[PDB]
């Protein structure tokens, strides 16, 4: 914007920090005194009094508060003042909150009460509620403060059914917790990482409540994090408007006014102020201030003060001294009390022959401490973090039952226990900080924390707080302890690590956002209120009244430095940023600025282990460390022996941290104090540094360097080296022996080779036989195969098998184990492929399947390597070699037909005015492909096969066989299969114009419906179907003529046989060869595809001529294509999205301005969001509604039809977007707003590149990869999903050109130019997927022994290819005595697989014969597993709960995936049923779909649109339901045959068999069934029997409604059953027995079955069954399909003589309340 | 006179100048020469892959030297020319004179097609002449192996000239075999040693194909810092893997667990 000036952030920076006094002068409270002394001098302030309760103050008692929340309150009897005063603001009131009370108040209850307001939002009524919905983070200073609260929240509010836990170390993928858990505690900066990482798998959008604990860090060198944190939730607000409550607790302290509009504070609602007259425990306050400049006598003279003050309180009151190291406190306990001795005043802390002597000396004797036993029986103590767990709490223990008398601890006491003391003594406050490398003042916080402790609210009457410090340092801690000290921001020192963290996430992308951002800091309302001291003159407050300028040169200076360091690319005149993966690493990794750029200068592929030491020393978080004199004794002695060299001298403070990190690895401990405190801080920082340093490495294929950074991140984690035997991994296991072994050289890789006795012999030991043996085994260790697969003769398909060679416990694995998969060539200096590897426990056994890609050339390498390394385990690694030398390449794709120069092709070419008229109103002539094939397809029979790319006009080569069909037939019988189900009804639509509405033929669309798709293939003369739609009619072949008697049969897009559903494609096709080679004369076949490099393969397979072979590549498209294919760095996918934003509109700009633009993105959110992303940046260079070529007021005509938020704004503005989420009538208006050019920018989902009516001019593929919810990774697009979205940028008729521009990332960018500027090869994988296939081909004897099995692989495409490249399925020789021993196999363990299912029989190893659940599976199309399970399952009593349960554990439903946001609405829904489940476990694709099945029987609407995964479902539930009826009724079950009958109807009407049988009439009310109360209406055919003029007077609907209530009787299967035993006479028991039974219907053929909440339109089928009472023996049953009049022969076997009555049932399969009942008797003689 | 006056020594050890020194090798194979026509036609035409050669000088020392046995074949139709296709690095440890490998020979299946080339060397000085140790060890090595045949074994030196690597291919005559494998005086003079004993064959550098390595199954082959394990006799077998540099961590386990005692 306006000229800027760059300013300097050190010189604005408070360098006091939390030191900072603001305040100039501090006024004390009335009667403060101060004395003179021996060159010190003391300050007392007396405690202050209890201000009187003035207003209306009670004491609120638990019992008043509301019910729910009382639970919380377990042990308290009523609350304190301040709670009292706050409960109506914390539990009735969603008001941002700020709380400051001196500490002791009692602030922890109010924030409790806070979080039970939100607990009590998500409440259902089984008294155990939903978690799922909600989550609160409270954001503690410490992190023993954060353990402590965990465990006191978690039992207060246990009876809540909450978690709250504390997150674990680092757990990039054990974030199991957060998900778990609804209560997170944690530290801000942790709170800040986590955020930062901002990849939307995560839970941070669930954060209802966040509580701000001790707000006052804001003044701490730590304040920033809190103002990031809150910057980012409150800005987040407005980019969502879902209000997140923020709760700050603070300490009496000033600028609280400041503080509460920094948190969107309302002060006459939400700010409440109490001074420290509110403390429960009045504190008389004293302050000793030292003057004495020399160290030793200031050493002493305090030593003198202590013993002073102690000797006022031995024997009267308990004294709390703390000190600032762990080595101090017992030194001060000591010098306290070996000086008593000299004085003998011991005697007083004691009452010598007391109750309390005997138990402090009888613990001292078991208290396995000996700096403790020395001074226990004594009266004194110590506490600290660095001894055992359970002796502090010993120590605890003694003094809170008034046992100790002189407690010395630390810092960490006074955080995370409740231990408080008449009196605190705080032993000096200067504490040594290795951040800042010089001794400092004590934080704020821990001064207020520990002379918080001083008096016992209890039985003190008050509280004595003393503090020691230096003269100079006393008007500062009297104002920090009397509300003097304000609260000021330390924020412009971190401004530029915390910009590029908001860069980084995409919330700020410009100046103008940072400047929005900066105005949400506590930085920016403190230089509002108080501009000098931010050095901000009033020379510039009022010519910039809310600080714009001001803001925006901070914001220009942080860029530059972001810029220098190349974090950032900061443009100065757009002030746009954009985004890095080195400021991305920087970001998630906690990394300043500076270092990340020392990292990009030094950090080199031939980088060795001593130089990355020294890129290591030189990190800008040691920037403070020094080399003192009194060190550099001790550290040249370590640098004589360091076994990495250091190459800088001693004195360069570099040398000093790379000997101290060496040291750390080594476990020496060292005498210097500052050295331990130093390398603490150097390696609790190296976690992290190093880890970056390897995300780094890694991400740019250094081998070598990645190989030594991740050995470097392990060794400091385990602080050991490589050299060192890794079985000292094991904690339980002992120094002892793993030195027995190291001492011994000798390769730990060979002990695997030993056994018990025998390792032991090694080491010299026959003692501990089994357990090295045992540890060896447990060390985790992986064995690698590889299936190399050629694709070409320059990219390499690789399928990686992990056999884990270990055992797991998880004691020492946990729940998962980290692997690293490196893929390396030959020098073993690139990584070629790379990706993130997790060994689950519970697969901990299983063998493991890696595929990916690796590019080779044709002076064919010696090898490759493949590496799986430990994430975390030390010499953990297993390399195997790939050798290239027996890799059979492929040879080189034939070149494709050359494009003839023909001249174009007139529409008049057909001469037929009835074709013509079809084509002469769209286009002059046919494009130069059309030309070529017309003679072939238009004045031939012989099969053709056209291979041109998408776009090429290939849907016309179709129809030029479809109009040769009708000329030499007016009956014509063409059946065209096309792979996807868009695809169908797209073609279906523009084939029902052309040929039925104005040619007057037929054309259908099948339906997956048996009953329905054979019909119409008999009278349709052009059906569209989809593979597996057509698979079910084509097994049956031999029993059905219309099946064989087709002309023509077109597969279109037959290059999908590569794909998933590849093998169904390809099962149909070379079937269609066998039928029409058996059958009397061929049947046609054309094929179109895209451009094949093996097309000559499938010509071949489908027996196409080569004269007729059309195989073209594509650079013959008619419509030239332009394509751009631009790689992006960066490997976090959400970070990477980012950095595709502005590109994708800066392509906009270049490639189309002005014709129609189509972007693609990964996912049905990122619709919407590049939506707006567009809009704004066309927005920010001020051309708004460029995109929008109509006029504004002609849009609401069709804007106002639409139910979304932003699809009416950004319409408005020229841009539309299309997702799965929006409704079909909602898409059409978007789609033709886009074809009509009125919007220029339609943004697509991947999801729904097959099913789009719309093309434009420039197409843009936003990234390659979406995430598989199930799998929890990301998978790439496949190939043929982008040659779908590329073929949509062509407008034949419109653009000279057509462009399209593919960003990917880096990794990606070679393979798409290999497979989209040349042809694609396709293989095959019908050898995946033989099982179904082959049973179909028992069933119908078209296999009968193992020799024909073999004839039948030979008539597929899966056979022509495995010569063409036999290692791609695994062979190692294309010699024909090696293709029948594949071919072999693959018979043999088929149709053992088969056989061991009981599917088919096998006699004499040579003969197959298909058994009854074979010919069920065959019959309906279902997965030979599927119908395993449904005879293990079934049973003669199963019933309705037991089928549905059976049928949802099907194979065909573990593909739809799950929503674990969902997780709660699946556990009520499992009670929202009427019928009773056992089983947990709601993940389960099975059990999900089980309450689904029941969800649509209750009809329950309305599942967003996890509607349509019930409509597919119910796709498949027919088949799945008629199966058992065959498999039950096979076995003589008559309940659960009938019961399966009925359900079938029950999932067609969508209701149960309790509700009544009027449901089915339309507009039928649930309430209204009871409107038939008593007046003998409960059957439909009660309906019909009342008067029209009566009828109406019931039902209270309308007289359009009505209308659908008649459409259904008169459609209600109306019928008469007539039945008659034959010969009922003579009766034999043994001889042929025969029922016929003619059921003749009265008129019907109106239309399908009346069913709106099924998606499909069946047929009305019907049973015919006979039986016996319910003995459970069903006798006779018979399915047929009724039409007017039919009969039905049911014969069976008479059972011995007597007299047995039978039942006949009339059932139906969709609708209930029609299943007669007959009864008869049989007279057998 | 003194007695006025302290002061204590401080450790300084071989290995941390050579260590530095070799962390920087990788700069000298972005210049390496090969020396040409001195009366060298032998009839054999040996070719070098670059990939292996730039690595086997990084893996090295400056003053110690490391040797790897050659393996290569001949083109389809030309069988004077002999293409290294293979460097195999055995357990060894050396001086700046000479190296010290076992009497076992490379035995692998990857190997077993190959014919043996001889072996190559890096010497810490260019030296007109070749080294009367490498006549006595290339010699001995005939001697116990008839598989390496004087007209078809060559001996490649890689010289360490300041800034860049020269490389000379020489192989053993009649006459230097039977001097070679009698030799006891290893001085830089011994007796015999006569420039006749030895010709010069002629090199040549390619990128068009590539090569590989094979290192030990079990251990490394650097053995300087635990020459008291390395046996004349020792046995051993061989993987595919390439392999590490000199100063590797897995190559001096003394300097990392003797610092980690007390
Ligand atoms: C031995 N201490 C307790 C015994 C019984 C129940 C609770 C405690 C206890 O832990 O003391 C806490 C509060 O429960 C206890 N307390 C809180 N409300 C009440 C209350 N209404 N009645 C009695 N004690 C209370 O005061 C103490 C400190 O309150 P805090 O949250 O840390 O204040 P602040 O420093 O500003 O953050
Ligand atoms: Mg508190
Ligand atoms: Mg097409």
């Amino acid at each position: 914007l306006a000229p800027r000036q760059v300013l300097d952030l050190e010189d604005l920076v408070f360098t006091q920090g939390s030191h900072f006094m603001a305040n100039k002068r501090c006024q004390l409270p009335d009667g403060s005194f101060r004395r003179q002394r021996k060159g010190y001098e003391e300050v007392h302030v007396p405690a202050l009094k209890p201000k009187p309760f003035g207003s209306e103050e009670q004491l609120l008692p638990v019992e008043k508060l509301p019910k729910y929340a009382q639970a919380g309150f377990e042990g308290f009897k009523t609350l304190n003042r301040i709670q009292s005063k706050l409960y109506r603001a914390a539990l009735e009131t969603d008001e941002n909150l700020l709380l400051c009370a001196p500490t002791g108040a009692g602030k922890t209850n109010v924030a409790l009460m806070c979080m039970l307001r939100e607990i009590g939002k998500h409440i259902n009524m089984d008294g155990t509620i939903n978690v799922d919905d909600f989550k609160i983070i409270y954001i503690a200073p410490m992190r023993s403060l954060v353990q402590e609260m965990v465990g006191s929240f978690g039992k207060r509010l246990a009876t809540y059914g909450i978690t709250v836990a504390e997150l674990t170390g680092d757990h990039q993928l054990c974030k199991e917790e957060i998900s778990a858990t609804q209560i997170i505690v944690c530290t801000p900066e942790k709170w800040d990482i986590i955020t930062r990482k901002g990849g939307e798998r995560t839970y941070t959008q669930l954060v209802r409540l966040i509580i701000l604990d001790e707000i006052h860090l804001l003044h701490d060198d730590r304040g920033p994090v809190l103002e990031a944190l809150v910057a980012r939730a409150i800005r987040n607000i407005e980019m969502t408007q879902e209000d997140v409550r923020l709760i700050g607790l603070s300490a009496t302290l000033p600028n609280y006014e400041d503080v509460a509009t920094f948190l969107r504070v309302d002060p006459a609602k939400g700010l409440f102020y109490f001074d420290n007259s509110f403390r429960p425990v009045p504190l008389e306050q004293t302050y000793v201030g030292i003057t004495e400049k020399k160290a030793i006598k200031r050493f002493q003279i305090m030593n003198e003060i202590v013993y002073e003050k102690i000797m006022e309180h031995a024997g009267k009151n308990q004294v709390l001294v703390f000190v600032h190291s762990r080595k101090e406190t017992g030194k001060t306990a000591r010098a306290i009390r070996d000086m008593c001795l000299e004085k003998d005043t011991l005697g007083l802390f004691l009452r010598e022959g007391s109750a309390s002597t005997e138990v402090l000396r009888t613990e001292a004797e078991q208290c396995k401490n000996l700096e403790l036993k020395d001074l226990l029986p004594y009266g004194f103590a110590i506490h600290h973090a660095g001894m055992t767990r359970v002796d502090r709490t010993l120590v605890e223990d003694l003094f809170a039952d008034k046992h100790i008398q002189v407690l010395v601890s630390t810092a960490t006491l006074a955080w995370g226990v409740n231990l408080p003391a008449h009196t605190v003594i705080i032993k000096g406050t200067q504490v040594y900080s290795p951040e800042k490398g010089r001794w400092t003042e004590l934080g704020a916080l821990d001064i207020l924390q520990m002379l918080g402790r001083a008096g016992r609210p209890q039985y003190d009457t008050k509280g004595e707080g003393i503090l020691i410090t230096s003269h100079g340092e006393l008007q500062y801690y009297l104002s920090l302890l009397n509300q003097q000290l304000p609260i000021e921001s330390q924020m412009v020192s971190k401004l530029p690590d915390m910009l590029n963290a908001e860069i980084v996430l995409g919330n700020v992308q410009n100046a103008k956002d940072a400047v929005n951002w900066l105005g949400y800091a506590y930085l920016y309302i403190r230089m509002l209120r108080s501009p000098t001291l931010y050095g901000i003159s009033h020379d510039d407050l009022k010519g910039d009244p809310l600080l714009d300028q001001r803001r925006l040169d901070l914001v220009h200076t942080a860029a530059l430095m972001l810029d220098k360091n190349n974090l950032v690319k900061y443009d100065k005149k757009t002030g746009n940023f954009q985004v890095t993966e080195l400021g991305r690493i920087a970001s998630h990794y906690y990394i300043t600025n500076d270092t990340v750029q020392t990292y990009n200068q030094l950090l080199k592929p031939t980088l060795s282990e001593i130089e990355l030491f020294r890129v290591f020393s030189l990190s800008s978080e040691f920037k403070n460390i020094t080399v003192r004199e009194e060190e550099k004794l001790e550290l040249q002695k370590l640098l004589e022996r360091v076994p990495i060299p250091v190459k800088e001298s001693i004195e360069e403070p570099s040398a000093k941290i790379n000997v101290l990190l060496q040291a750390f690895i080594s476990q020496l401990k060292l005498e210097g104090f500052a050295l331990m405190a130093d390398m603490v801080y150097v390696t609790q920082s190296a976690g992290r540094l190093m880890r970056a340093i390897f995300e780094i490495v890694l991400n740019r294929g250094w081998a070598q360097l990645t190989d030594k950074t991740l050995n470097l991140c392990k060794m400091i984690d385990k602080r050991m080296w490589q050299s060192m035997c890794p079985l000292r991994q094991f904690r339980k296991l002992p120094e002892e022996v793993v030195k027995k072994i190291e001492k011994k050289n000798f390769p730990f890789e060979r002990l695997y080779d030993l056994n018990h006795n025998e390792i032991g012999e090694l080491i010299r030991m026959p003692k501990m036989g089994k357990t090295i043996h045992k540890y060896v085994h447990l060390f985790p260790k992986l064995e690698l195969s590889v299936h190399l697969q050629p694709i070409t003769r320059s990219t390499l398909k690789v399928e990686l098998t992990i056999t884990p060679d270990f055992q797991w416990d998880e004691k020492v694995h946990g729940s998962s184990e980290a692997f690293w998969i490196l893929v390396e060539d030959v020098d073993s200096e690139v990584i070629l492929h790379h990706e993130y590897f997790l060994l689950k426990a519970k697969y901990a056994q299983d063998e493991h399947l890696i595929t990916f890609f690796v590019p080779v050339f044709e002076p064919l390498p010696p090898q490759y390597f493949i590496r799986v390394v430990s994430d975390r385990w030390l010499s953990c690694e297993t390399q195997l070699p790939v050798s290239f030398r027996h890799l059979i390449l492929p040879e080189k794709y034939p070149p494709p037909t050359e494009l003839l120069d023909l001249q174009p092709l007139p529409v008049s070419a057909l001469r037929n005015s009835a074709f013509e008229s079809l084509y002469q109103d769209k286009f002059p002539f046919f494009n130069p492909i059309q030309t070529q094939v017309f003679n072939t397809v238009y004045n031939s029979d012989d099969n053709v096969f056209v291979g041109a790319p998408t776009g090429s006009g290939k849907t016309i080569c179709a129809e030029f066989a479809i109009l040769r069909m009708l000329l030499q037939s007016s009956e014509g019988r063409c059946v065209y299969i096309t792979p996807m189900e868009a695809l169908a009804e797209q073609v279906y639509m523009d084939w029902y114009e052309k040929f039925q509405d104005r040619l007057n033929k037929k054309v259908v669309l099948l339906t997956g419906e048996t009953s329905t798709d054979l019909k119409l293939l008999g009278k349709g003369n052009i059906i569209i179907s989809t593979p597996e739609k057509w698979d079910i009619l084509s097994r049956r072949w031999k029993q059905r003529k219309n099946v064989q008697n087709i002309n023509l049969f077109v597969v279109d897009e037959v290059h999908l046989i590569g794909g998933e559903n590849g093998p169904v494609l390809e099962v149909i096709c070379s079937r269609m060869r066998y039928i029409s080679s058996q059958i009397e004369r061929p049947i046609r076949i054309v094929a179109l595809s895209s451009s094949l490099s093996n097309a000559k393969d499938v010509a071949h397979w489908l027996g196409c001529s080569a004269t007729s072979t059309f195989n073209f590549h594509p650079n013959v498209r008619p419509v030239p294509l332009e394509l751009h294919i631009q790689g992006f760095n960066i490997s976090h996918t959400q970070t990477r999205l980012l950095s595709m934003a502005k590109p994708v509109y800066h392509a906009i700009t270049k490639h189309s301005p002005k014709k129609p633009v189509i972007v693609f993105v990964p996912s049905r959110k990122q619709t919407r969001l590049t939506a707006i992303d567009i809009l704004t940046t066309c927005a920010a260079d001020i051309q708004r509604q460029r995109f929008l070529h109509c006029t504004e007021k002609d849009l609401i005509p069709y804007l106002e039809k639409l139910s979304d938020s932003t699809l009416k704004e950004t319409l408005l503005n020229g841009v539309g977007y299309l997702h799965e989420g929006l409704s079909p009538m909602e898409r059409r208006l978007v789609e033709q707003l886009f074809s009509s050019g009125a919007i220029q920018v339609v943004v697509a989902s991947r999801s729904l590149c097959w099913g789009m009516n719309v093309a434009a001019h420039l197409v843009i593929i936003m990234d390659t990869q979406y995430y598989n919810g199930k799998i929890h990774a990301y998978v790439d697009y496949p190939i043929y999903d982008v040659l779908q979205m590329v073929g949509h940028a062509n407008r034949p008729l419109q653009d000279d050109e057509g462009r399209c521009v593919i960003m990917c990332q880096g990794s990606k960018k070679d393979f798409f130019k290999k497979f989209l500027y040349e042809p694609l090869p396709v293989e095959s994988h019908l050898d995946h997927c033989m099982h179904d296939h082959f049973n179909a081909e028992i069933v119908t004897k078209t296999i009968e022994n193992k020799q024909d099995a073999v004839d039948y692989l030979t008539w597929t495409f899966l056979y022509r290819r495995m010569t063409q490249n036999p290692n791609y399925y695994n062979l190692q020789g294309i010699s024909h005595r090696h293709l029948s021993d594949h071919l072999s196999e693959l018979v043999e363990q088929t149709l053992s697989d088969l056989e061991q299912s009981k599917c088919i029989s096998i006699e004499d190893e040579m003969d197959v014969a298909p058994l009854n659940l074979g010919m069920i599976a065959a019959y309906y199309y279902i997965n030979y597993t599927t119908i395993e399970l449904f005879s293990m399952s079934l049973n003669a009593k199963t019933k309705v709960r037991g089928l549905i349960e059976i049928i949802s554990n099907a194979a065909e439903y573990e593909n739809i995936p799950i929503r674990h946001h969902e997780d709660n609405l699946l556990r009520q829904l499992a009670q929202k049923v009427p019928h009773k489940l056992n089983n947990p476990k709601f993940n389960d694709p099975h059990v999900k779909t089980n309450l689904l099945l029941q969800a649509h029987l209750s009809r329950m609407q309305l599942s967003a649109e996890l509607q349509s995964d019930t409509e597919e479902i119910l796709s498949k539930a027919i088949r799945l339901i008629q199966a058992c009826v065959d498999v039950l009724s096979s076995n003589g079950w008559l309940s659960p045959a009938l019961a399966a009958m009925e359900l079938a109807q029950m999932v067609t009407q969508a209701m149960w068999s309790k509700d009544s049988y009027l449901k089915q009439l339309p507009h039928f009310t649930s309430e209204h069934i009871k409107r038939c109360t008593d007046k003998g209406v409960e059957s439909v055919f009660d309906i019909m029997e009342m008067e029209d003029e009566e009828r109406n007077a019931l039902l209270q609907l309308t007289d359009s409604q009505i209308a659908d209530v008649a459409r259904f009787c008169n459609r209600y299967p109306n019928i008469e059953l007539s039945y008659e035993v034959v010969d009922k006479d003579s009766i034999r028991s043994g001889g042929p027995v025969v029922v016929l039974v003619q059921l003749e219907r009265e008129e019907e053929v109106t239309g399908p079955v009346i069913a709106p909440l099924f998606p499909q339109k069946r047929e009305e089928g019907w049973w015919v069954v006979i039986g016996d009472a319910k003995s459970n023996s069903l006798i006779s049953i018979k399915r047929l399909t009724l039409q007017q009049k039919a009969k039905v022969k049911l014969d069976f076997v008479a059972p011995a003589t007597g007299a047995h009555n039978y039942t006949l049932y009339f059932m139906s399969d969709a609708y209930m309340g029609c299943d007669q009942e007959y009864k008869f008797s049989v007279d057998v003689k | 006179p003194l007695g006025s006056m302290t002061q204590t020594f401080s450790s300084k050890t071989e290995w941390r100048v050579r260590a530095i020194s070799a962390a920087n090798l990788h700069l000298r194979t972005n210049h390496i020469y090969v020396s040409s026509d001195d009366i060298k036609e032998t009839g054999y035409t040996y070719i070098l892959p670059k990939n292996v050669l730039k690595k086997f000088i990084c893996i090295s020392d400056l003053r110690a030297q490391i040797a790897g046995y050659l393996y290569g074949v001949s083109p389809p139709d030309n069988p004077q020319v002999k293409e290294i296709r293979c460097i195999v690095m055995v357990p060894q440890w050396g001086t700046h004179q000479t190296v010290h490998l076992p009497g076992q020979l490379p035995q692998h299946e990857y190997l077993k097609e190959m014919e043996p080339l001889g072996w190559i060397h890096t010497q810490p000085n260019e030296s007109p002449q070749l080294s009367p140790q490498d006549v006595t060890t290339h010699a001995k090595i005939m001697a116990d192996n008839p598989s390496w045949d004087g007209e078809k074994t060559i001996i490649i030196t890689c010289s360490f000239t300041p800034g860049s690597c020269t490389l000379t291919a020489y192989k053993l005559t009649p006459s230097g075999y039977e001097w070679g494998r009698q030799n006891t005086d290893k001085g830089n003079n011994p007796k015999g040693y006569l420039p006749s004993h030895y010709e010069r064959v002629q090199m040549l550098l390619s990128d068009r194909f590539l090569g590989f390595f094979m290192v030990p199954a079990q251990s490394s082959w650097n053995y300087n810092f635990m020459g008291v394990r390395h046996d004349p006799n020792m046995k051993y077998e061989l993987q595919l893997a390439n392999p590490k540099e000199f100063y590797h961590e897995v190559h001096r386990p003394s300097h990392f667990l003797n610092f980690a005692l007390l």
